DNA sequence: CACGCGGCAAC
DNA sequence: GTTGCCGCGTG
DNA sequence: ACGCGGCAAC
DNA sequence: GTTGCCGCGT
């Protein structure tokens, strides 16, 4: 397993991408707001990625 | 006002990170008086040497060899080295 | 520059020993625990330099 | 060899 | 605290 | 009262 | 990378 369906990053290891669509992938039942502006988000990669588009661009 | 994109903010703060994440090849980082490693935030050097160069009073064996250590990094690139 | 009356801070400003005072030597009636063991302080001084140790 | 744990380390 | 990396323990 | 500056634990 | 920290200059 080298490259993920969802996003960019590559993994090496089989197990790793298991832990990565887990805990980045995976879908939250409750949404979370963006702490900047009033999106919500059910994807902690969803929410990461935006979140940082804020203070970085 | 990040000098180099001319790119405006409210607060110093949030200029910092954004000159830190996008422009890291502008900010001085630090070099490690150990070893060959390069650091960017000074604090992140003060947890590299308090863990990878103090002296621990006793001594830790490699898990291969019968050799001894007192500093975690030569330990770890002794171990690194037995797949050679 | 002036000495706090309950630890070896040293502090220039009257001012500035105010706000030190209060914010480090008060007393806070529901106890803190530390972050590490079940010990509880009631004073953020206290806490801190206890909490700190747990370094050694 | 697959799988999952837990430590690792600069960010 | 993050996250991929890796060493190693179960099968 | 306000905001930075170096620092530190998570 | 986040966020709180505090003595200090403004
Ligand atoms: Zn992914
Ligand atoms: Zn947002
Ligand atoms: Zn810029
Ligand atoms: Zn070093
Ligand atoms: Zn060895
Ligand atoms: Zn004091
Ligand atoms: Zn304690």
């Amino acid at each position: 397993k080298f490259h993920c369906p969802h996003c960019d990053t590559v993994i090496a290891r089989k197990s790793d991408l298991g832990v990565h669509l887990r805990k980045q992938h995976s879908y939250i039942e409750q949404g979370k707001k963006c702490r900047y502006c009033d999106a919500v988000f059910h994807e902690r990669y969803a929410l990461i990625q935006h979140q940082k588009s804020h203070k970085n661009e | 006002e990040c000098y180099i994109c001319h790119a405006r903010f409210t607060q110093s703060g949030t200029m910092k990170m954004h000159i830190l994440q996008k422009h890291t090849e502008n900010v001085a980082k630090f070099h490690c008086p150990h070893c060959d490693t390069v650091i960017a935030r000074k604090s992140d050097l003060g947890v590299h040497l308090r863990k990878q160069h103090s002296y621990i009073e006793q001594g830790k064996k490699c898990r291969y060899c019968d050799a001894v250590f007192h500093e975690r990094y030569a330990l770890i690139q002794h171990q690194k080295s037995h797949k050679n």
